[PDB]
């Protein structure tokens, strides 16, 4: 969930 | 034709332009409070506040300071306008309010407010001529006269002071223009 | 229809039209170079491996 | 709209730059060339402040904070989102304040006034220029400037003071404070005196310079007189800003230790070492 | 101010001529463009 | 529409216009130069597939 | 003060200056778009 | 077109114009001078492929 | 106030000077572009 | 067509036309140098 | 002010001649360029 | 050409010019002295291949 | 064609042309030295 | 400002100088081309 | 102000002043380039 | 030579001397503050012994 | 041809030409010393081992 | 006070003579340079 | 009050004094260079 | 040719020429002392072991 | 300033001095070449 | 104001005062050099  | 100025154009914020000699008509920085009361300023005891020192025997020059009487007055064009021959004193707060200058180029004596006189070298030495940056030696001849020589009204004070104030813009044509 | 021009300085008209045409032509070329893949095929033809 | 006596004063002339080109009014305001440059820098600086608020964390007025760059950028322009914006706003500020002082000089010349007001304002500009130009330059990085934010600049003032452990002991700061306090006292006395002679108790005649002079002389033992009190108020108010500029420029560039230990020279004078 | 009808009437003739000239060149340009890379 | 120049002094409407456009242009350039997507001075040579795009957190 | 004749003359330059400026701006935007679209 | 000089005295424009362009040239040079890609006083010798690119 | 033929004389110099400056600046950009392109 | 030139200072025309051509020609050459890979092939011919 | 109808009529002749000279030199340039490196 | 000196006082323009050039010369010398590559008072004796250069882009 | 010089000043015209040629020649030479690998091959011929 | 009488005399030198300059350049390119041809 | 002949002679000194200044600067730049080039 | 008509020698001479006095004093103190030319403390070092600033690291 | 000098001043002309020649000669020498490896060979010839 | 046509005619003769001398000296200098170190 | 004689005479002193100073300073740089060269 | 000196001051001319020569000769010597390795060989001759 | 008949004499000596200077320098270079030739 | 007679007389006292000062200062420097050389 730090990035898409 | 007696209105002293006209608008430079019709737009809302435009300057006015004088129709005559503005130093004499009193326009711009040469203008005075034309409605001002034509009576002398008075002391707490009701005597005339501003009088030639000759007419109040209690006054004298402070011992360490130069006596201005007899000194030449040097005008804005570096010519000699005249010599100081009398001091006028404020009697409510003891100070010199005006020099009275005997003109070299005529018979008049005119008043010269102290705020328009600079001493050489800021007064640190020399102390032997008066410098009047505001007006040329010719323009001294039109300095407004007082009705009497022993008193001055609040209106005459305004007229005389306004005349010298106007010279910083109107004494020479170049003074009105920008530096660049 | 020529009466359209009567109010006008013809140099202002030529300035306005000349400005429009330079604009439209440049827009059309910038657009077309994107769509038609040209000069990109010209470049690739002479490019170095 | 104009004051009832104003129109005869609205002449041409007295400009420094531009001549007749901008020599006009807009409502009450005189414009002039430096009016045009004032509005330019004010507008550019203010909109860049709004842009600084937009990319920061809040629109809350008190909390907006446009900070200078990291010290690592030295005297270069930093990336705009990393403090370069503060640098551009600082140039606008310098341009706006300088334009304001020169516009004041043009107005004063048009009215035949002395140049006292522009030069008095120069004292404040000197303090600002010390804080954001001179002191950061002497320290070698623009990041030593204070941030633009209503309370974040007070955090800067707090932290700069405690960089010297006990900033009250700064000797130029003691003088600057004394001028600020003495100015406020003198302003209260001058205001009071003029009002109390011009607004005496009902049915009393209007007072005089003599009554003002007598009362003042019972307060301080000596007469200051009319021009003297305005010289004093100008000396005190401008001296406060000049000594402020001195007190901050010596903190860091010249003195780096705590300020209490500066006073060691007084303890070691040979008469009592 | 501006143009009389007389010079407007002759100015219009050049304007029409130039416009139709520009359109003719542009028409040839599109015929070449189409035969090179048809876009529909 | 030319009556604008009778209401207002054209000498100074035009100064106001040039001032307004200059301020506006500088604001927009400094805004874009503050962004990540349009910092052209440092990232201007990147093609659009390489150019930054801002997004919110993926909110898993 | 300028007449309605001078006002009409001045307005013509002002319109064509505006149009010429708007054209240059629109070309600049289309170059910017083809380089890096914002929508 | 020349009539703008009847509105604006050219000698008073040209001094203003020079100041604006002098400041603008200084601003643009300093913006470049402290960018990474264009800090030419320190990296001007690199050549175009070695010069920094602000990718992230 | 300046006469219209003085204004016309100055305008020719002012156009020519501006365009000469813009020409020199365009060559400066050509050199800068060749050394290190920004797009 | 010639009466289009009435009212006109010819030196402004040659100044404007001349500056346009310089701008146009510089743009076209820089573009063409990009597309045609020249002087890049010239440089590689004589580089070590 | 500026050119009279006579001066314009004379100026136009040289202006047109110079423009055609430029187009001719450019036409040679493109012909050589095309033979060197065709672009379509 | 010389009518520029009929528009403006030559004395003023000379003082304006010399002031600008003096400040410009001082700024450029300071910028160089403040750099790494051209801090000539300390490193002027280094040869052109040993004088500092700012870092390149990464390899990827 | 000569009368386009009417109302011009020859010392300006020669100042402009002279400056342009100086500029164009220097621009062309620094550009050419980049492409043609010269004086680089001269400096290579005399080296230690 | 030159008269057309002056312009006539001037123009003959200006043309001669231009043509001579192009001749010298033409030789320079011929020498350069035979030294290092660029197409 | 100044006479057009006095302007004419002043300009010649201002031109040659600017030229001598450019000349020294150009030599100084070539020396600097020979010591530590910046491109 | 006529520049001396536009400027009073009694002013010019002091202005020029003041400029040179400031410039000379600036250059001396800039050098004295450097490491290489801190000549009061280190002037007796030979030219090979005198400090030199850091080079390019090459790594 | 000489009409080109009419209305000039000899001391102005010689100042311009003289400054140009000094500049051009000095530049050409600085450049040439770089490209030709002289005096670098001269220095290497007499340098102490 | 500017150079007359006759002074110019006189000046031009010396100016050409100096220029030709300078070119001549430089011509020898380049010949000696070329035979010392050819650059093409 | 200046005169062209006063100006021309004073110019000689300023020129010769300036050049003599630059000569003494050139020796000072020769000495400084021989002691500790900065390139 | 001598007219080139008209309107000059001869004491300026000798001042400029003399100062130029002093500058040029010093520059030429310190350059030549660099290239020719002299007096460096002179010093090394009489230097102490 | 200097008249033609001063300048005519000044030129004669100035040439004489220059010729002497070049002669002394020619001996210097002849000696220098015989000591440490540089080509 | 000042006469040349005084101006020349006075310059003689300046020179002797100056020389005396420089003589003392140069002895003082050479003493300092002998005690602790700064190069
Ligand atoms: C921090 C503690 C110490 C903080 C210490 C802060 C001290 C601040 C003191 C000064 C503030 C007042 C300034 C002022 O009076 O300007 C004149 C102007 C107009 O009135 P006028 O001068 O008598 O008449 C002229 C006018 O009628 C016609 O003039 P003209 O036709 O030539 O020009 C056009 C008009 C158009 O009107 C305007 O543009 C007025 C816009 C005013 C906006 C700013 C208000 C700021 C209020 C701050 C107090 C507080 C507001 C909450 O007139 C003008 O162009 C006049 C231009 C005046 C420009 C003044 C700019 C002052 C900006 C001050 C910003 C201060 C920020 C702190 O006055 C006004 O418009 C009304 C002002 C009323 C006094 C403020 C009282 C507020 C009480 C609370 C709200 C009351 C609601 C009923
Ligand atoms: C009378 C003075 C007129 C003028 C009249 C002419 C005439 C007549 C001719 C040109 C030509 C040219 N003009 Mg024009 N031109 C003027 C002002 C300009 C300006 C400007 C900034 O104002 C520019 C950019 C130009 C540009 C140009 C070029 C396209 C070309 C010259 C070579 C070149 O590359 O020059 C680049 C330019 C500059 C950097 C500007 C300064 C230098 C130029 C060269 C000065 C112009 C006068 C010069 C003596 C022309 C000599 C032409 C020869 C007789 C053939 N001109 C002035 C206002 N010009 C020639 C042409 O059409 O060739 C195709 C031509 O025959
Ligand atoms: C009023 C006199 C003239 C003048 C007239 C002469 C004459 C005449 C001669 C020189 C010579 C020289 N001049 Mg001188 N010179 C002047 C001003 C200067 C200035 C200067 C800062 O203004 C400088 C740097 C020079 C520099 C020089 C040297 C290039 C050269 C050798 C002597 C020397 O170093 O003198 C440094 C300068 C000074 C100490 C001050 C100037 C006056 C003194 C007296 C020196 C020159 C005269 C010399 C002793 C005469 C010898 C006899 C002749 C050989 C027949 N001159 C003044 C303006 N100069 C000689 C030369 O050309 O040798 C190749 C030479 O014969
Ligand atoms: C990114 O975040 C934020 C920033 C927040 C986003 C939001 C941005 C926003 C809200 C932008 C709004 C923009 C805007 C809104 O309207 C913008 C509007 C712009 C406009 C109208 C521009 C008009 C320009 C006109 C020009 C240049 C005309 C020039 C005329 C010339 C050259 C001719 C001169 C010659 C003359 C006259 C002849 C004299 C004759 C005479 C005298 C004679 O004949 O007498
Ligand atoms: C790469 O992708 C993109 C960029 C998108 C690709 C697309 C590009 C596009 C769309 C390009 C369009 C180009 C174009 C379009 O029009 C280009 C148009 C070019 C033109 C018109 C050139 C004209 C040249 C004219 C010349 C040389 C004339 C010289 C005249 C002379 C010398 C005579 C001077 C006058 C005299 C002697 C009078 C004397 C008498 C006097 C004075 C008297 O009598 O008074
Ligand atoms: C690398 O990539 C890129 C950069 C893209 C590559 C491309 C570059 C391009 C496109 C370059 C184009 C260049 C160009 C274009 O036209 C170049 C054009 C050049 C021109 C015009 C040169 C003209 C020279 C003229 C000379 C030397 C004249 C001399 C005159 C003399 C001797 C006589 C003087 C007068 C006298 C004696 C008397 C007068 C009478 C008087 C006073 C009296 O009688 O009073
Ligand atoms: C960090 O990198 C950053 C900095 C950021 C990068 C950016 C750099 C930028 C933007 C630089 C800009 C440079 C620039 C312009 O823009 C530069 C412009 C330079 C100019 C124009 C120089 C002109 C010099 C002229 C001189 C020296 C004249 C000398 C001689 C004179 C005067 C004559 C003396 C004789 C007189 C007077 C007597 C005459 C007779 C008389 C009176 C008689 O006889 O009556
Ligand atoms: C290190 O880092 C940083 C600092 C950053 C690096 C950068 C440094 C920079 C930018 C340096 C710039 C230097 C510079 C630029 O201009 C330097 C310019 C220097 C100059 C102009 C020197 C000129 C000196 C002139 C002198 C000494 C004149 C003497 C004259 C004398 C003795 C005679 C007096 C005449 C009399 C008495 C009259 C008698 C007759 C009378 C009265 C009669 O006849 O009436
Ligand atoms: C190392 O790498 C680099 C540096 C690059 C290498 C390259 C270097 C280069 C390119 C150098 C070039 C040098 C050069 C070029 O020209 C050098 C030129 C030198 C010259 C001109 C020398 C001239 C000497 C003149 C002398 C000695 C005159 C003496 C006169 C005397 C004694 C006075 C007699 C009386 C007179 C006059 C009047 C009486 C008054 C009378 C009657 C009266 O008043 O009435
Ligand atoms: C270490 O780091 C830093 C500090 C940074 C390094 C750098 C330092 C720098 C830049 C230094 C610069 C120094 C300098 C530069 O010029 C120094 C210049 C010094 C000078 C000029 C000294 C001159 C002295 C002259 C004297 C003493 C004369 C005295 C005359 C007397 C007594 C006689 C009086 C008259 C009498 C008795 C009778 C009259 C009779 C009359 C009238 C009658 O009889 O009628
Ligand atoms: C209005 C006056 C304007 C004056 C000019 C100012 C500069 C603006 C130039 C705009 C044109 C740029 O044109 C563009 O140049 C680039 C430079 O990388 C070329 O790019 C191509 O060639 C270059 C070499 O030249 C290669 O290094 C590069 O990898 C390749 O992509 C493009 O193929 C070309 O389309
Ligand atoms: C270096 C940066 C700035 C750019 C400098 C200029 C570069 C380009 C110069 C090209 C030559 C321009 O040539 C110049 O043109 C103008 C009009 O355009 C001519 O004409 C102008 O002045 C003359 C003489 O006072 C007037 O009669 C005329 O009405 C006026 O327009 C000039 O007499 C001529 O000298
Ligand atoms: C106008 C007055 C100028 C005075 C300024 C003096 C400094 C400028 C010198 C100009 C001459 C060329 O510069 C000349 O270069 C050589 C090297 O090539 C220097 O030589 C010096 O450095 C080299 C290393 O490079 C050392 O090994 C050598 O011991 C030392 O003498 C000369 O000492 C110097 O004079």
């Amino acid at each position: 969930p730090t990035a898409w | 034709s007696d209105v002293k100025f006209v608008p430079a154009d019709n737009y809302n914020g435009s300057p006015i332009i004088p129709t005559g000699n503005p130093m004499i008509d009193g326009v711009g920085p040469a203008s005075w409070a034309e409605d001002r009361r034509d009576e002398p300023d008075l002391t707490y005891h009701g005597s005339h506040k501003i009088v030639p020192m000759r007419l109040d025997p209690t006054f004298s020059i402070a011992k360490g300071d130069p006596d201005p009487r007899g000194l030449p007055v040097i005008a804005a064009d570096k010519q000699v306008a005249g010599t100081v021959v009398e001091l006028w004193v404020n009697r409510s707060e003891p100070q010199v309010s005006y020099y009275e200058v005997q003109l070299a180029s005529g018979e008049r004596r005119v008043l010269l407010p102290t705020g328009y006189v600079q001493w050489p070298n800021f007064g640190l030495w020399g102390n032997d001529k008066l410098l009047v940056k505001s007006i040329t030696a010719a323009q001294f001849a039109n300095v407004p006269a007082t009705k009497r020589d022993d008193q001055i009204t609040l209106l005459e004070e305004d007229k005389i002071c306004a005349y010298y104030a106007g010279g910083h813009m109107y004494a020479f044509a170049e003074r009105s223009q920008p530096i660049i | 229809m020529h009466r359209i021009w009567m109010g006008t300085d013809p140099h202002i008209i030529m300035s306005a039209l000349g400005s429009f045409l330079v604009g439209a032509v440049l827009v059309m070329h910038i657009w077309a170079y994107g769509q038609f893949n040209w000069p990109a095929t010209l470049k690739a033809k002479y490019a170095t491996p | 709209a104009m004051l009832s006596f104003e129109k005869k004063y609205r002449v041409r002339g007295g400009t420094l730059i531009g001549g007749d080109l901008f020599d006009f009014w807009f409502g009450p305001f005189y414009v002039g060339f430096f009016g045009v440059t004032t509005i330019f820098f004010v507008t550019l600086g203010t909109l860049l402040c709004v842009w600084g608020a937009a990319m920061g964390p809040t629109w809350n007025l008190w909390q907006i904070n446009i900070a200078p760059p990291d010290l690592k950028y030295g005297l270069g322009l930093a990336p705009l989102r990393e403090g370069g914006l503060w640098q551009i706003i600082t140039l606008c500020a310098l341009g706006a304040f300088g334009s304001w002082a020169l516009r004041q000089a043009e107005i004063a010349r048009k009215l035949g006034m002395g140049m006292h007001i522009p030069w008095a304002y120069g004292g404040a500009i000197l303090a600002y220029t010390t804080l954001v130009v001179i002191r950061p330059f002497l320290l070698g990085a623009w990041g030593h400037g204070f941030p633009y934010g209503i309370f974040s600049h007070l955090d800067w003032v707090s932290n700069v003071g405690y960089q010297y452990l006990h900033f009250h002991y700064n000797p130029a700061h003691m003088i600057a404070v004394t001028f600020f306090f003495t100015n406020c006292l003198a302003l209260a006395m001058h205001g009071s005196l003029i009002l109390s002679v011009t607004n005496p108790p009902k049915g009393t005649p209007t007072g005089t310079s003599e009554q003002e002079n007598v009362f003042f002389r019972d307060l301080l033992g000596y007469s200051i007189g009319a021009i003297g009190i305005h010289r004093l108020g100008l000396f005190l108010a401008v001296g406060a800003a000049v000594w402020s500029a001195i007190c901050i420029v010596i903190s860091g560039p010249f003195w780096t230790q705590g300020w209490p230990e500066w006073w060691n020279w007084w303890l070691n004078l040979p008469i009592w070492k | 101010g501006g143009m009389t009808e007389e010079e407007a009437r002759r100015f219009h003739g050049y304007m029409v001529t130039g416009t139709l000239g520009y359109v003719v060149v542009a028409s040839v340009a599109h015929f070449l463009a189409w035969s090179w890379r048809p876009w529909f | 529409m030319h009556r604008i120049w009778l209401m207002y002094d054209p000498r100074r409407v035009m100064v106001a216009l040039v001032g307004f456009l200059a301020v506006l242009a500088l604001v927009i350039h400094f805004v874009l130069l503050s962004s990540q997507r349009y910092s052209w001075i440092e990232n201007g040579t990147l093609g659009a597939d390489q150019a930054p795009v801002g997004a919110s957190a993926p909110a898993a």
